[PDB]
């Protein structure tokens, strides 16, 4: 029963421009089992308006969610995402580099 | 379209 | 192009009360186009995309009473399961069952499949012949001589290369204006120096469909993957799909790499530089 870890990406839908609504995304995936906490963070805060996906998974059997909402980017304000789950013994936090 | 039945191990 | 049409599906037991969760999806392609949530209030399986709202209540009633079967037998597999693998009723355990088909360019059937998953191992599939089955250990066995004298694989191969590629054939024409669309990569490149000496190069393609991609990397005309960054695909949360590759480059030696981008939508594969 070894677990396997997810991996994180973090990103917008849409190219980012500040004061265009957009929507920020957290990608969850390669993770079992599929128990999996994910909040997306505006300034270090927990959002709390944010969906996600249907819960699937990969030829593997490992799981992918995608966790998104919507936001309107600025210059100033910081994004992360940060995700819990069984193989974790702390929460991992990826923030969101729009320079990428 | 969903398959009809499925079978339980 | 190919496609394909997929079911996934997931159970997870809830030790303690009650039935366990589960979590049906449906696929063509790329594109989602059901699901059902035992948790969600409706009960019934849901569209998830346009064109699957033109099947009429039959066809919602009809769906939703497959998939409330699926999950009773997937229940009843959890509690199989713990017995075969002789397990306490204290752990939460996982079944995962996909299923589904691939046609051609013609549309005519190619492959069929049909695997099954226990706490994210293999447990039993359907071989490519869709004759026999593969079963990785002696719990797996046993199902493999129940699923014998009960045909199962007999039933399944007529669903996979009838049914199956069927109804793929009419979700790609109710659903062409999108389904039959391939949506080309929007690429560019971004520039980032490391170190007065070391810069990264990265290589965007954004908003595609379907999926499938390559991204690569050429120096001086050669293919170059040391040095380089490739990261899963990835949703961009409106039906399409990004990627990028990077490289890291001597600063002021940019111009010998190249990006080569191929793509379902690119009639010729793409070049990009950084100049």
């Amino acid at each position: 029963m070894i677990q396997r870890t997810p991996k994180i990406q973090v990103y917008s839908r849409h190219p980012a421009e500040n004061g265009k609504s957009n929507f920020l995304n957290c990608y969850v995936s390669g993770f079992h089992p599929s128990d999996i906490e994910v909040d997306l963070l505006k300034n270090g805060e927990r959002i709390e308006k944010v969906e996600h996906s249907d819960l699937s998974f990969s030829k593997d059997w490992s799981f992918y969610l995608l966790y998104y909402t919507e936001f309107t980017p600025t210059e100033k304000d910081e994004y992360a995402c940060r995700v819990n789950h069984v193989t974790l013994s702390q929460p991992k936090i990826v923030k969101w580099d729009r320079d990428m | 379209n969903l398959v009809p039945m499925v079978h339980t191990v | 192009g190919s496609h394909s049409m997929r079911y996934f599906f997931t159970s997870v037991s809830r030790p303690g009360r009650g039935e366990p969760r589960f979590i049906a999806v449906g696929y063509v392609d790329d594109t989602q186009f059901v699901r059902f949530d035992s948790d969600a209030a409706s009960q019934r399986m849901e569209p998830r995309a346009p064109w699957i709202e033109q099947e009429g209540p039959e066809y919602w009633d009809g769906e939703t009473r497959k998939v409330k079967a699926h999950s009773q037998t997937h229940r009843v597999d959890l509690g199989t399961l713990r017995g075969y693998y002789n397990q306490s009723e204290a752990g939460s355990h996982t079944v995962q069952r996909m299923y589904g088909c691939d046609v051609g360019s013609d549309w005519r059937f190619l492959r069929g499949y049909h695997q099954y998953a226990y706490d994210g191992k293999d447990y039993i599939a359907l071989k490519e012949d869709l004759r026999s089955w593969t079963a990785a250990d002696m719990a797996a066995q046993t199902t493999k001589h129940k699923w014998e004298a009960a045909h199962v694989a007999e039933q399944l191969r007529a669903y996979l290369e009838g049914t199956c590629v069927e109804w793929l054939r009419r979700y790609l024409e109710n659903g062409k204006e999108t389904l039959q669309r391939t949506d080309a990569p929007k690429t560019h490149m971004t520039h980032h120096a490391v170190s007065d000496h070391e810069a990264t190069l990265r290589c965007w393609a954004l908003s595609f469909y379907p999926a499938e991609i390559t991204l690569t990397w050429q120096r001086d005309g050669e293919d170059q993957t040391q040095d380089t960054e490739l990261v899963e695909t990835r949703p961009a949360g409106d039906g399409t799909f990004q990627k990028w590759v990077a490289v890291v480059v001597p600063s002021g030696q940019e111009q010998r790499y190249t990006c080569h981008v191929q793509h379902e939508g690119l009639p010729k594969p793409l070049t990009l530089r950084w100049e």
